[PDB]
RNA sequence: GUAAAGCGCACGCAGGCGGUUUGUUAAGUCAGAUGUGAAAUCCCCGGGCUCAACCUGGGAACUGCAUCUGAUACUGGCAAG
């Protein structure tokens, strides 16, 4: 349930969503898993003041935990910077929120009315010349230059997986 | 979807007296019978249809609709409409800054919820009689005000309104935030704040009901889709 | 008394634009007609229509793009009180070229750019933006 | 006609390293480069709009070692000339003979270069030029004369330069001790930290 | 990414039975160095709080401005209350030639090159508003083309 | 309108401005040319004093005035409506 590389030590606090109490010998004990996207989602909910008041809505939160993450959010018709409000001063929300995950590489991303734009805005940070998504079998096909492709793919397809997810 | 004949039967075509009109409603007016303004059903119907379509579309993307009507004649009906399509509503007085000042009103909602829980799920009873009474009163107050919107969570993605002049505060709020507005707008009302104006009789009960029902149906359809 | 007809026409147009009037009618004159034509060419109005024999009425049909009016500004420059004549080098550029300046030249009334192209200046009637 | 005082003080005042000392020893070791000069150094309240501009102007002036009237004249010239004003000004500044020499690497500091120029060490197209403000043109070869070629300081300067990045707009020969001013530098070739625009604004009061 | 400049801060008083209650008004303006600008006017008993409020205000209700490269698209007048403002597009290198509150708004907006005079009143709050208005009204060539039913080459 | 500022109200000479159509004129207006608008100064590209100031070659400019030849939409004159 923990990170692969991030090793905890005593004196370090950890916040997580607990999900099970399995009855062991001589009574049960609490168990958590501080690696889900629920953890970063609630962390940004406790972080952003516009998240509670419905000025902006969190459309999708996608995380490869500890490694790399991309969440797409939009403003609920206020002409408001969702990345600027969910970022704080100089990243001072999300770079603090990444400290909740233990070093997450998180990207707040834009989203628009039509789903096509959302998918095109979920390919950041990478430009997209054209996108041919299949209307039948959910198989959006994005096409651009090699330079953007590398950034649109990432290490083990993180960006692709994130966007796809 | 909704026919012209039905509308006529309801009393949509009737408007307010000529001295109380707004000249911004001059396009939607047809004529004046017995010194009372008649709304043009030829211009109304298509607009209404369009509005309905829009609503349906909104529903389809899991949009939150808010039904506003604080006339007190059609308070019962609007609530019913809301509940049929399991959507939210404000059938009693609109709290000034319900949407613009959501974050404060979110606290109120929470409080109300807590009160409800105390009333129902706790089953504790054993409370000082005056205090208990006070609590009950508070609960009643909350229910009346924020009963429909308690499960709304955030802000709505569209706003259906039964009277534009009466609910101008709501409309204004929706404009400031940019929420789409779907107002029923009689001849006395102002259509400028409204996005999807519906020229029709706000006052008559049957007409109001008709307006509600179709909308509800469309929302349901959207949900189904 | 009525002293400047072109000016009056311009004013009328402006008022129409303000008040969201579809079409604006006025008593016709040749110069006025020419101006209207020019405007149409430059795309600030939809169409103009003169009608009548004894006392004909010019009717312009105003244009509205995305709610708001097309004729953002429209000022007389020459006026009976104080006439303005420009030489082809001194001809203005309204809104840094985005607007037009109606200028009456020896070869008829035309936009400023047109006049420049021709190689001639004249009486500057109005700026339109 | 020259600033003869403490050089590092100026740098401190500015905030940045102005390159007023050779660069053998790092500036942080020689002085408290972060702390401003004088009794009230540690205190640092945010400056005014005018003040920032003034500071910027000073920085540039300090860097090249140009007094105010001269600077003003240069600015005026730039304004007169076609193209971007600040850029033009920068180019003009660069064009100074002493500056060019420094760039080449015959002077450790700009001051040193200036001194050399003064003392009839440098030639421009085989003619001894003594003026530090002399605007060196494109394709104008500039060299150390045979008398001053034996000096140990010159070689040291060259060495220092070699450690320092080479400018693209020149071409210098260490053995021959002659450099060709190939072209007037582009803005991209110069340092990005200099806000020329502020300077321009200051004089456009 | 957003840059934010506190233009002015002013102490304002309210007389009460006891004496004078003082407070502070902060006028700020924020922009992304492109078209987007927004001013905010915040008020509080202490300065920093007021400033913060102003900033918050600014960050919502922004406005877009069509910018031809670093400068404006054509000379534009903007008025609001006493402050009437003229601003004129200018060649690369010239810098923001403008005074006070007006300058700040321009800078955030990401205009680099302007010639701008503030006639009339120079009351910061009004003048910034005026500037904003001017920016807002200013139409682009493309926009004008769209309006008029023409191509961009027809307009030049 | 309330900040300084609408004659107390009219008639009315001089003056200013003048609905609409056609014709004509070509005064205003515009175009081109010619003559002139001293040199220096200013500005542009150059050259010479080591650089600069300074000196200096050529240009541009001197927004005007006069005359000649056109243009005639607009303003004016004259003639008819």
């Amino acid at each position: 349930d923990m990170l692969p590389r991030e090793n905890f030590r005593p004196g370090d606090r950890v916040r997580g969503v607990l999900y099970s109490v399995r009855p062991e010998a001589r009574g049960a004990q609490l168990f958590v898993t501080r690696s889900k996207p629920e953890m970063l989602i609630e962390l940004f909910r406790i972080e952003v003041p516009e998240i509670g008041e419905e000025v902006i809505e969190i459309k999708a939160a996608a995380r490869d935990p500890g490694s790399r993450a991309k969440i797409a959010v939009k403003t609920n018709d206020k002409r408001i910077d969702p990345v600027g409000a969910c970022v704080g001063m100089r990243g001072a929300r999300v770079q603090a929120v990444s400290t909740e995950l233990g070093g997450e590489r998180i990207d707040i991303v834009l989203w628009d009315d039509n789903p096509a734009q959302f998918v095109i805005n979920a390919m950041a940070p990478a430009d997209v010349a054209s996108i041919v998504v299949d209307e039948d079998k959910h198989t959006m096909d994005i096409a651009v230059e090699a330079g953007n492709l590398a950034q649109a793919i990432g290490r083990n397809g993180q960006n692709v997986r994130l966007a796809s997810q | 979807t909704v026919s012209m004949r039905d509308m006529l039967k309801a009393g949509v075509h009737f408007g307010h007296q000529t001295r109380y009109w707004n000249p911004k409603m001059k396009p939607f007016i047809f004529g004046a019978r017995n010194k009372v303004h008649i709304i043009n059903l030829e211009k109304t119907v298509p607009m209404f249809n369009e509005a309905l379509a829009e609503l349906n579309k909104i529903a389809s993307r899991k949009g939150k609709i808010l039904f506003v009507g604080t006339k007190r004649a059609a308070s019962e009906a609007v609530k019913d409409a809301a509940l049929s399509c399991d959507q939210f509503f404000v059938n009693h007085r609109w709290l000034g800054g319900m949407l613009t000042n959501w974050k404060t009103v979110r606290q109120s909602i929470k409080r109300l919820k807590d009160l409800e829980t105390q009333s129902q799920d706790g089953t504790f009873d054993k409370l000082t009689k005056k205090e208990a009474l006070m609590r009950t009163r508070e609960l009643e107050k909350l229910e009346n005000s924020l009963g429909g919107i308690k499960d709304m969570g955030g802000l709505p993605d569209a706003l259906f309104v039964i009277d534009a002049d009466h609910e101008h505060i709501a409309i204004k709020e929706a404009n400031n935030l940019g929420i789409p507005v779907f107002a029923i707008v009689d001849t006395n009302s102002d259509p400028d704040g409204v996005d999807f104006v519906i020229p029709g009789n706000d006052d008559a009960i049957r007409a109001v009901t008709l307006y509600l029902g179709a909308v509800a149906a469309t929302v349901r359809e959207g949900r189904s889709q | 008394s009525m002293q400047d007809p072109i000016a009056d026409m311009l004013t009328r147009i402006r008022n129409g634009q303000a008040a969201n009037k579809a079409a604006v009618t006025m008593p016709s004159s040749k110069l006025k007609v020419a101006i209207a034509n020019v405007l149409k060419e430059e795309g600030f109005i939809e169409d103009f229509k003169v009608e009548g024999d004894t006392k004909p009425e010019l009717e312009l049909t105003l244009k509205y793009f995305q709610g708001k009016a097309v004729v953002e500004s429209i000022q007389r420059v020459s006026r009976p009180g104080l006439r303005i004549y420009k030489r082809k080098d001194e001809l203005p550029k309204v809104m840094a070229g985005l607007g037009i300046a109606v200028v009456s030249t020896s070869k008829g009334v035309m936009t400023d750019r047109a006049a420049r192209q021709a190689g001639l200046g004249g009486e500057i009637i109005c700026y339109v933006a | 006609a020259r600033y003869l005082g403490p050089k590092l003080k100026l740098s401190r005042r500015e905030g940045t390293d102005l390159f007023l000392k050779s660069g053998v020893r790092a500036i942080d070791t020689k002085c408290k480069i972060e702390q401003a000069p004088g009794q009230h150094g540690a205190r640092k309240p945010r400056l005014s709009d005018y003040g920032v501009q003034l500071r910027e102007k000073q920085k540039v002036r300090r860097i090249y070692g140009v007094l105010e009237r001269q600077f003003r004249n240069y600015y005026k010239e730039a304004a007169r000339l076609k193209g971007n004003t600040g850029e033009n000004l920068l180019a003009l500044l660069e064009g100074r003979l002493d500056n060019v020499v420094y760039r080449m690497g015959f002077g450790a500091t700009r001051a040193e270069a200036r001194q050399l120029v003064s003392h009839k060490a440098i030639m421009v197209n085989g003619r001894v030029v003594n003026i530090a403000s002399y605007q060196v043109s494109p394709n104008d070869v500039v060299s150390i004369r045979e008398k001053a070629k034996k000096q140990s300081r010159v070689k040291a300067a060259l060495e220092l330069a070699e450690q320092r990045e080479k400018p693209t707009w020149l071409e210098v020969d260490a053995g021959k001790m002659e450099g060709t001013f190939k072209r007037k530098p582009e803005r991209s070739d110069l340092s990005a930290d200099i806000n020329e625009h502020l300077i321009v604004e200051l004089y456009s009061k | 990414e957003l840059q934010e400049k506190l233009i002015a801060v002013n102490r304002v008083s309210k007389t009460v039975k006891g004496g004078r209650i003082f407070s502070f008004t902060a006028l700020t303006v924020v922009g992304d160095g492109n078209g987007r600008v927004g001013f905010g006017y915040g008020k509080a008993r202490e300065v920093p709080a007021a400033i913060q409020k102003a900033m918050e205000k600014a960050r919502r209700n922004m406005i877009n401005v069509a910018l031809n490269n670093g400068t404006l698209q054509h000379p534009v007048k903007g008025v609001h209350t006493g402050s009437r403002v003229f601003m004129q597009p200018a060649s690369e290198g010239t810098g923001i030639i403008a005074g006070g509150a007006m300058r700040a708004v321009l800078e955030v907006a990401g205009v680099h090159n302007v010639l701008a005079k503030a006639y009339g009143s120079t009351n910061p709050i009004n003048v910034v508003r005026a500037t904003i208005d001017g920016l807002e009204n200013m139409n682009s060539p493309e926009m004008v083309a769209a309006k008029r039913g023409k191509s961009v080459e027809e307009i030049l």
